[PDB]
RNA sequence: GGAUGCGAUCAUACCAGCACUAACGCACCGGAUCCCAUCAGAACUCCGAAGUUAAGCGUGCUUGGGCGAGAGUAGUACUAGGAUGGGUGACCCCCUGGGAAGUCCUCGUGUUGCAUCCCU
RNA sequence: AGCUCAACGAGAACAGAAAUCUCGUGUGGAACAGAAGGGUAAAAGCUCGUUUGAUUCUGAUUUCCAGUACGAAUACGAACCGUGAAAGCGUGGCCUAACGAUCCUUUAGACCUUCGGAAUUCGAAGCUAGAGGUGUCAGAAAAGUUACCACAGGGAUAACUGGCUUGUGGCAGCCAAGCGUUCAUAGCGACGUUGCUUUUUGAUCCUUCGAUGUCGGCUCUUCCUAUCAUUGUGAAGCAGAAUUCACCAAGUGUUGGAUUGUUCACCCACCAAUAGGGAACGUGAGCUGGGUUUAGACCGUCGUGAGACAGGUUAGUUUUACC
RNA sequence: AUGACUCUCUUAAGGUAGCCAAAUGCCUCGUCAUCUAAUUAGUGACGCGCAUGAAUGGAUUAACGAGAUUCCCACUGUCCC
RNA sequence: GCAAAUCGUUCGUCUGACUUGGGUAUAGGGGCGAAAGACUAAUCGAACCGUCUAGUAGCUGGUUCCCUCCGAAGUUUCCCUCAGGAUAGCUGGAGCUCGCGUGCGAGUUCUAUCGGGUAAAGCCAAUGAUUAGAGGCCUCGGGGCCUCGACCUAUUCUCAAACUUUAAAUAGGUAGGACGGCGCGGCUGCUUUGUUGAGCCGCGCCACGGAAUCAAGAGCUCCAAGUGGGCCAUUUUUGGUAAGCAGAACUGGCGAUGCGGGAUGAACCGGAAGCCGGGUUACGGUGCCAAACUGCGCGCUAACCUAGAUCCCA
RNA sequence: CCCGUCUUGAAACACGGACCAAGGAGUCUGACAUGUGUGCGAGUCAACGGGCGAGUAAACCCGUAAGGCGUAAGGAAGCUGAUUGGUGGGAUCCCCCUGAGGGGUGCACCGCCGACCGACCUUGAUCUUCUGAGAAGGGUUCGAGUGUGAGCAUACCUGUCG
C-alpha cells in the first residue's frame, strides 16, 4: 500500500537458490516446534500461503503459539525510538529451527557439575567464560631464516599474468 | 569539555518536603526527619517520604478493608499516611489500634465503640519509635475518574480507555467509530 | 521532499526503549483450542 | 461473467442451517418512498426560497457495479444476498463454455 | 483544535453581552421584600401573616406521588363536606380552587 | 557381501559409452473368463508361471562431460577507519583493519536408517 | 486422476519451410487472462471425472502505519459442504495491483424493539449484513474575463544588473591524412584531441517586490587588446608594386550620410584607417521619448460572449537637490 | 513555364463583383518599376491573400481636417560651430 | 507652483447641433450620457454620511523587569493539503514506583549462530550484447569442378542500473541462567492405539551469579510549549555539459555558539565556555607588520612572463 | 561593523528607526481538563429563597422526601442488573540465622488467568396464566462494568474552545 505493494523489491530475497526448486524434502515436514524454542524465518518462494512479510526474512524470533500448520512467532521490530514485540503466523516452510541457543544447555551442566565438584573441596571457583588473553612467554627452537627484501618494480609485471 | 548529559547533574524532580503549609504536618516532618536520621530505619524513612506527598498520592482507606488487611494481625499496629474512612457495607468492627494523619467522623465513632483507638503519628512514634509490630498499608491510588480517561487513546485497537464526553447517551460518541455498522468499531 | 536527516539522533534521544518483559505473556491469538482445554485444567486442579 | 441459475449453498435460516438449492436473481434496487423520513425532511427542506439545499453529486467516476446475487432457498423460501466483483456484462443461466 | 478535550460546546456566538443578568441588587431584593412583607402583616393584623389556609396535594407524576404538599385552594367538595360555603370561604381566610378534583 | 520394500541426505548420487554378476529376489514374460481399461489388454486392471537373464535394476571401467573438495589465482580486486597525504585534475601512495572470484593444477565419484530375504 | 511442454533429430500416399501420423532426445529453452518479477514437471502446465470453500459466524495477526481506517493477505476457532480409496486440500483466481466513510436511499434477516393514555390493523421509526459514490480516490455541490481594476502579502516566485556555470556563441593550441605544379607544416589542418573568454543565448533562482526608473540614440570621460591604421622588425610559393603570416606595441586615430525607434544590418562617399569591447547589457533628479509597456480608437485572426493576440496601426503629464 | 480543360474527395454554401504586403501579409527590408549619390520609408504595379471582401457593408469620391504619411520649392542658428 | 490643472506664445470655432444667467425636473445598482465607463460638489468600472463594526484575515508589523536551571524542530501520517492545521517524534514541568552495585540496563566489543546479492568478479556458465580467425567442411543456399556465406567443433577480443553461477568489506537479527535445572506427584472437556503427548499446577532438591567493559541508576504515568521553509561538509549516489543547480543515503556540523588558527568568511582546522591567578598545550606559527630563531643541517630553483610561497581556497 | 526583525543566511546595496516625554499589547468571562493547596467524605454542596444582622450589599443561621454531582452498569429499545479473586513480582514488619541466606507478613502498583452483571449468541431438567419462570451448562464475541466505594465543594497556574 502507499506505493509498495506486499512484496515490492522480493526479486532476490524470495527466489530459491541455484538448483534447489521443485519439491521440499520432507525433512522440514518432519520438524517439531515447541513454545519457546527460537527459529530464523527463511522464506520459501515455492509456498505462498503463510509467508512472512518481507521484513521478516532473516530474522531471529521466539516461538509462542503452535497450530496444525503454522507457528506463531515473536520478532523484534524497531520503529522509531521503540522496540516492538511484533507477533506474526508462519507456516513451517518458511522457519528453520535456530542454532542460537545450542551451547546454553550443555554449557550450564558443565557450570553445575564444577561447582559441586568444587563445593565438596571448599574450593570456591567461577565458571564464567573469558575472552581471548595474552599468550605467555615461551622459546622458539633456531632455524633457517629466508631473508625477505622489498622487490625491484617491472612495469612489464603490472597486470593479472603481466603485459 | 566533559563528555557528560546536562554537565553530570540529575534532570529528576521529588519531593524533598510538603507542599502543604499545615503547621502540624510541618511538625511530623520535624518529628520523622529526626527518627529517619537517628535510628536508619526503613519504616521511619518510608514514613518521611508519605509525609511530602499530595493529596491523590495520599488515598483513603476505607474501614472494611482496613478489617480485612487487619484479620489475624490484631497485635499489630495499623498505620496509615492518609484518611481512613468509614464503609457501611462493614458490620462487625473487632477491636483495632489504627494510626492515621485523619479518621473521619463516622471512622472515629465505629473504632472507639469497637474497643479500638485512633492514633496520631507523633503517638506512634512514643509506642513504636521504629515501627516495631506495625502494618504498613496504603489506599487505592488508581482509584479514581481521572485514571480512567489515562494510558491509550480510546480510539485505538484494544483500549478500553474512558472518552471524555459532556452527556451520556445514544447520541455521545455512539456512531461511526464505534460500531461495525458506522464505519468501524475500532 | 523527504529525508531521515537527524531521525536516528531524535529516537536516540530517549530510545532505544525495549518493551518491558514479563514472566507471563497474554494469550489472546492463541490457538482458542488449546486455551479452552487449559482453562477447564486449571478448574479442576487440586 | 456467467453465473448459473441454481446454486447449492448455505442456509443461515433455523429450519435449514445447512445447505440447500438456491435460484439465482439479480438484485434490483426499489423504488424510493415519499413517506420515508429522509425523504420527508428534504422535501420540507427544499420547499419555499433557497434553492437547492443539498449537495448534488456529479463527478460521476464508477464505470460499473457491484452486482448483487439474490439466492432464494428452495426450503424454506428465504433469501440471502451475495455480492459478486464489478463486471461489464453479466448474465444467469447462460450457455456454459464449450457448450 | 488540540489535545484530548471534551468538545466544546459554548453558547456565545451572539451578542450575549448584551444579555448579561448580574445579580448584584440580590441583597436590595432581599431587604425590599421583607419590608413588603412586614408591611402586609400590619395591614392584615391580627389575620395570621403566612396567608390563607392552603389544602394538602399530592406531587405530581411516579416521581413525587409520594409526598405530599401545598395545593391552591381546597375544592368546592371538600367545602362542601366541611360545612363551609364556598362564597364565604375566602373571606375567613380558606383558600377556594374550583377547578380541583377529588378522584 | 548384497538384493528387495519403505526411506533419509537430494549429482561424490547426474549424463554418455564399454564390460560384468553365485544364490534368493526384482524383472522381462504368458493369457484376457471375471473387476477394470482404452482407437489400441501398448499402458492401466485382473488371472497366471512356459520361457529368458537380452534389457531393466546392481557393480566395475573411461588420461570422458558434469558435480564435490583442495591448491593456486592473491594479500591481487574490492573495502571500514585516518591524514593541513601526493596530484591541475583524473586518480593514487602510505597508516589502523577486513579480504574475494573465472582460467590453470591435483584429488574424489556417495553415505546411510528400519524391515524382510539370499550368501548359510 | 492420468499425462508432459517449447524445440530439435530421424521416418510416412497426395504432403512442400510449414496439415496429420511414428520413434528418439528434450531442467522447462513452453504454458499458467493482463505489466514485470518471482514460482511451478507423476505440477501450479495439458486432457478428463465429480463439483460450488467465490458458503455461514465472530475475533486475532500481517502489510499500510499515528502502530488509526480502508483495501489486500495470512493463521486459527465454531458450523455446513465439495472432492478423493484415503491422508489431505478448498474461506475465489499460483504470489506481488484491480478499489470507497458519515448522512440519505434501497434490499435481505430476526412468530425482534418503539410510535410514550390503553389496544388492533396499515404506515413510519430502530437493531444486524449487503447494495446505489465520492478516480482531487480519508470522500465540498461549482464556468469565464478584466488592458477599468482592488486588498493582504511574497524576493518562499517570474520579468533587469550582479554572482555560480559555459552547453551554445566567440577566440586559441596539439597530432599530421591531405591540399599547396614539385613539396605534411610559405600559407592551410581532415579524422581526432587540449584549452581560454564572459562583449552571445541559455541553465539556476543567491540578492532586491513598505520599488535599484525598464529599449535606443545624443552627450562625456576613462579602461581593455583578442592590432583596423600609424612607429620598429622577423617570414613568404617576398623581383618590383601590392598582399599574406608572425613579433614588440593600446602612444595617436578610427569619420560625413540615405532607409529603419531600433541594437543589428545595408548601401553611397571620404579616409592612413573607417578594428573589436568593458565601465550596474557606463550614462533618464543629464536630455530625448521614436519604440516597448496603463486608460481612447481601428483592422485581421481567435472566442457564443465579456474579451484575447513575444500581430499591425494612431493619440497618449518623464517630478525633487538647498543635505 | 503556366493550366482553359479533364479526373477525384467533399460542404448548409465552397469568397462572387471588387480590393490588397493596405491602419488587414506571418514569411518580409516579398518581387518589379519609380523617387535618391545611397531609401527596412513613399508612390505605382504584381497576388494560391499566415488571416481581404460586400449595410459585421465592398469599391470609389469633389469639398473639408489643430487627424497619420512621403516628396519638391521657399525659408531659416535644427545643424556644420 | 500664482494655481491639488495655472502661466506664456501658438492654435479650434465664431448667426449656429451657437454662448450664457436665473428658475425648474431627474438621486446611488439609481440618475444622466452626440458614448470617454464619461459625469453625478477636488470623491465614480457604483458618490457622500452614520450605523451593523473593535466586520474577518491560514498574511505583515509590534508584543514592556532580573538572575538560575532544563532545552528543541524543519521529520511521519492525514487534510481543496503545499505561507496553514491536526497527528507522532524531539522538549519542559509535575511527580510516582523502586534501587546504591548483588544493577538485567548499553548508538561497544567478545563467543556461538542466522539472513543478504551491493563492491569486485564472471561470459573460457544461463539470458542479452559483441570482435576475429582456425578446423571440419557432412548438409543447405549463393554465385562462378571451383567458389563465398550459411552450418558444426574447439578457440578468441570486449561488455550489462532494470543480466548472472560465484561473491566481499561495512551494516542487520538472535542467544550467553535465579523468568535456570532436575526429581517425584497432580489437573484436562485438548491430544494419542496407549496417564501417549501438550501446557499448567503442587512438593522437594540444586543453582559463586554463569563472556568483556561500563552503568553521574532503572522503570512508569500525567499535562503542556515550541517545531513541522532548513542549510553545510567527508563519503556513497540520481538528473544535468555544468552550476555557490536540483534530488536521495549514513554520520557530523551550522542554524541555537562564543573562543584560537585559516589575512578577511555561519559550515574548514583546533576546541566548545561560570568569575579569576599560575602552569602546559591543540590547530597554527617563530624577517617586520605581530607574541616566538634572520636558530642548527642537506639539496633543488634564478624566472629579461609580476619566480615562488601551505587542507577547504578563490 | 547598527539596533530591532523575517530568514538556511544581516554590518548589508533587505525592511522599521531624526530626537525626548507620556500613553502603549495574552486580559475578563463560560465550559471542560490535568496538577497542586484546603475542608469534609459515601457522601458533598447555604447555590433560588427564608431567618437575620456590623442601624446592617458583609458576617452568622436554616435542605423539613428540594436540587446538582457522586453512590451501577449494559442495551437502539422493550428490559435486565454485578456469588462477593487466584496467581507471579513487590514496600514494611516479625522470627531464625548472621550468606547476594531461610521462613512468616504481602499494602500500593504492574503482568497473567478465572468468576460475576449486561448486549449478542447459546442452553433447558422442572414448572406456568403460552410466554414467561430457571436445575444444570456455556462463549477466540461485545461494554466508558463488578470482584468492600472516592467523591463533592473551593483556590490558583497551565492548556483547548466560544
Ligand atoms: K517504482
Ligand atoms: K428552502
Ligand atoms: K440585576
Ligand atoms: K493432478
Ligand atoms: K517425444
Ligand atoms: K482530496
Ligand atoms: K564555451
Ligand atoms: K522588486
Ligand atoms: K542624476
Ligand atoms: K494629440
Ligand atoms: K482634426
Ligand atoms: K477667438
Ligand atoms: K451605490
Ligand atoms: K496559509
Ligand atoms: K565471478
Ligand atoms: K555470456
Ligand atoms: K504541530
Ligand atoms: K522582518
Ligand atoms: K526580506
Ligand atoms: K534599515
Ligand atoms: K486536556
Ligand atoms: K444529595
Ligand atoms: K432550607
Ligand atoms: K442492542
Ligand atoms: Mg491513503
Ligand atoms: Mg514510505
Ligand atoms: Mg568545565
Ligand atoms: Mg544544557
Ligand atoms: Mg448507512
Ligand atoms: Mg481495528
Ligand atoms: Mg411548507
Ligand atoms: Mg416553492
Ligand atoms: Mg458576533
Ligand atoms: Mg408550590
Ligand atoms: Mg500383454
Ligand atoms: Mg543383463
Ligand atoms: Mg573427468
Ligand atoms: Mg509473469
Ligand atoms: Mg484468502
Ligand atoms: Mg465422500
Ligand atoms: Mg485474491
Ligand atoms: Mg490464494
Ligand atoms: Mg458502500
Ligand atoms: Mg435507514
Ligand atoms: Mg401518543
Ligand atoms: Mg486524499
Ligand atoms: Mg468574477
Ligand atoms: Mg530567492
Ligand atoms: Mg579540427
Ligand atoms: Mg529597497
Ligand atoms: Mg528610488
Ligand atoms: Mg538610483
Ligand atoms: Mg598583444
Ligand atoms: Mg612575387
Ligand atoms: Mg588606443
Ligand atoms: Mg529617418
Ligand atoms: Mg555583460
Ligand atoms: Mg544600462
Ligand atoms: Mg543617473
Ligand atoms: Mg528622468
Ligand atoms: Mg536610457
Ligand atoms: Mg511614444
Ligand atoms: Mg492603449
Ligand atoms: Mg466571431
Ligand atoms: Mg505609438
Ligand atoms: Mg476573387
Ligand atoms: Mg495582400
Ligand atoms: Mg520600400
Ligand atoms: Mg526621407
Ligand atoms: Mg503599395
Ligand atoms: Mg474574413
Ligand atoms: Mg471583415
Ligand atoms: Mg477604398
Ligand atoms: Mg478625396
Ligand atoms: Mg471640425
Ligand atoms: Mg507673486
Ligand atoms: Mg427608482
Ligand atoms: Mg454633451
Ligand atoms: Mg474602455
Ligand atoms: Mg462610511
Ligand atoms: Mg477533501
Ligand atoms: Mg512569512
Ligand atoms: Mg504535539
Ligand atoms: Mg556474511
Ligand atoms: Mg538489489
Ligand atoms: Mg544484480
Ligand atoms: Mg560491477
Ligand atoms: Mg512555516
Ligand atoms: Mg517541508
Ligand atoms: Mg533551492
Ligand atoms: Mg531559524
Ligand atoms: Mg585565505
Ligand atoms: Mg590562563
Ligand atoms: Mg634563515
Ligand atoms: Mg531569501
Ligand atoms: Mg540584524
Ligand atoms: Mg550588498
Ligand atoms: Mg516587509
Ligand atoms: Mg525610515
Ligand atoms: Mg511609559
Ligand atoms: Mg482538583
Ligand atoms: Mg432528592
Ligand atoms: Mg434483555
Ligand atoms: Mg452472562
Ligand atoms: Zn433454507
Amino acid at each position: 500500500p502507499a506505493g509498495h505493494g506486499l512484496r515490492s523489491r522480493t526479486r532476490d530475497s524470495f527466489s530459491r537458490a541455484f538448483r534447489k526448486k521443485g519439491t521440499i524434502a520432507l525433512s522440514t515436514y518432519l520438524r517439531i516446534f515447541k513454545i519457546g524454542d527460537y527459529v530464523d524465518i527463511k522464506v520459501n518462494g515455492a509456498i505462498h500461503k503463510g509467508m512472512p512479510h518481507k521484513f521478516y526474512h532473516g530474522r531471529t524470533g521466539r516461538v509462542w503459539n503452535v497450530t496444525k500448520r503454522a507457528v506463531g512467532v515473536e520478532v523484534n521490530k524497531q520503529v522509531r525510538n521503540k522496540i516492538l514485540r511484533k507477533r506474526i503466523h508462519v507456516r513451517i516452510e518458511h522457519v528453520q529451527q535456530s542454532r542460537c541457543t545450542e551451547e546454553v544447555r550443555e554449557r550450564i551442566k558443565k557450570n553445575d557439575q564444577l561447582k559441586a565438584d568444587a563445593k565438596a573441596r571448599g574450593e570456591v571457583i567461577s565458571t564464567k567464560r573469558q575472552p581471548l588473553g595474552p599468550k605467555p612467554g615461551f622459546m622458539v627452537e633456531g632455524a633457517t631464516l629466508e631473508t625477505v627484501t622489498p622487490i625491484p618494480y617491472d612495469v612489464v609485471n603490472d597486470l593479472k599474468g603481466g603485459y | 569539555g566533559i563528555d557528560l548529559v546536562a554537565g553530570g547533574k540529575s534532570k529528576k524532580t521529588k519531593r524533598t518536603a510538603p507542599k502543604s503549609d499545615d503547621v502540624y504536618l510541618k511538625l511530623l516532618v520535624k518529628l520523622y526527619r529526626f527518627l529517619a536520621r537517628r535510628t536508619g530505619s526503613k519504616f521511619n524513612a518510608v514514613i518521611l517520604k508519605r509525609l511530602f506527598m499530595s493529596k491523590i498520592n495520599k488515598p483513603p482507606l476505607s474501614l472494611s478493608r482496613l478489617i480485612t488487611y487487619a484479620t489475624g494481625k490484631g497485635d499489630n499496629i495499623v498505620v496509615l499516611v492518609g484518611t481512613v474512612t468509614d464503609d457501611v457495607r462493614a458490620y462487625e468492627v473487632p477491636k483495632i489500634k489504627v494510626c492515621a494523619l485523619k479518621f473521619t467522623e463516622t471512622a472515629r465513632a465505629r473504632i472507639e465503640k469497637a474497643g479500638g483507638e485512633c492514633l496520631t503519628f507523633d503517638q506512634l512514634a512514643l509506642r513504636a519509635p521504629l515501627g516495631q509490630n506495625t502494618l504498613l498499608l496504603r489506599g487505592p491510588k488508581n482509584s479514581r475518574e481521572a485514571v480512567k480517561h489515562f494510558g491509550p487513546a480510546p480510539g485505538v485497537p484494544h483500549s478500553h480507555t474512558k472518552p471524555y464526553v459532556r452527556a451520556k447517551g445514544r447520541k455521545f460518541e455512539r456512531a461511526r467509530g464505534k460500531r461495525n455498522s458506522r464505519g468501524y468499531k475500532a | 521532499n523527504h529525508t531521515a536527516h537527524n531521525q536516528s539522533y531524535k529516537a536516540h534521544r530517549n530510545g532505544i526503549k525495549k518493551p518491558k518483559s514479563h514472566r507471563h505473556s497474554s494469550t489472546k491469538g492463541m490457538d482458542p483450542k488449546f486455551l479452552r482445554n487449559q482453562r477447564y485444567a486449571r478448574k479442576h486442579n487440586k | 461473467v456467467n453465473v448459473p441459475k441454481t446454486k447449492k449453498t448455505y442456509c443461515k435460516s433455523k429450519e435449514c442451517k445447512k445447505h440447500t438449492l438456491h435460484k439465482v436473481t439479480q438484485y434490483k434496487k426499489g423504488k424510493d418512498s415519499l413517506a420515508a423520513q429522509g425523504k420527508r425532511r428534504y422535501d420540507r427542506k427544499q420547499s419555499g426560497y433557497g434553492g437547492q439545499t443539498k449537495p448534488v453529486f456529479h463527478k460521476k467516476a464508477k464505470t460499473t457495479k457491484k452486482i448483487v446475487l439474490r439466492l432464494q432457498c428452495q426450503g424454506c423460501k428465504h433469501v440471502s444476498q451475495h455480492p459478486i466483483k464489478r463486471c461489464k456484462h453479466f448474465e444467469i443461466g447462460g450457455d456454459k463454455k464449450g457448450k | 483544535m488540540k489535545h484530548n478535550n471534551v468538545i466544546p460546546n459554548g453558547h456565545f456566538k451572539k451578542h450575549w453581552q448584551n444579555y448579561v443578568r448580574t445579580w448584584f441588587n440580590q441583597p436590595a431584593r432581599k431587604t425590599r421584600r421583607r419590608a413588603a412583607r412586614q408591611k402586609k402583616a400590619a395591614t392584615i393584623f391580627p389575620r395570621p401573616t403566612a396567608g390563607s389556609l392552603r389544602p394538602i396535594v399530592h406531587g405530581q407524576t411516579l416521581k413525587y406521588n409520594m409526598k405530599v404538599r401545598a395545593g391552591r385552594g381546597f375544592s368546592l367538595e371538600e367545602l362542601k363536606a366541611a360545612g363551609i360555603p364556598k362564597k364565604l370561604a375566602p373571606t375567613i381566610g380558606i383558600a377556594v380552587d374550583h377547578r380541583r378534583r377529588n378522584r
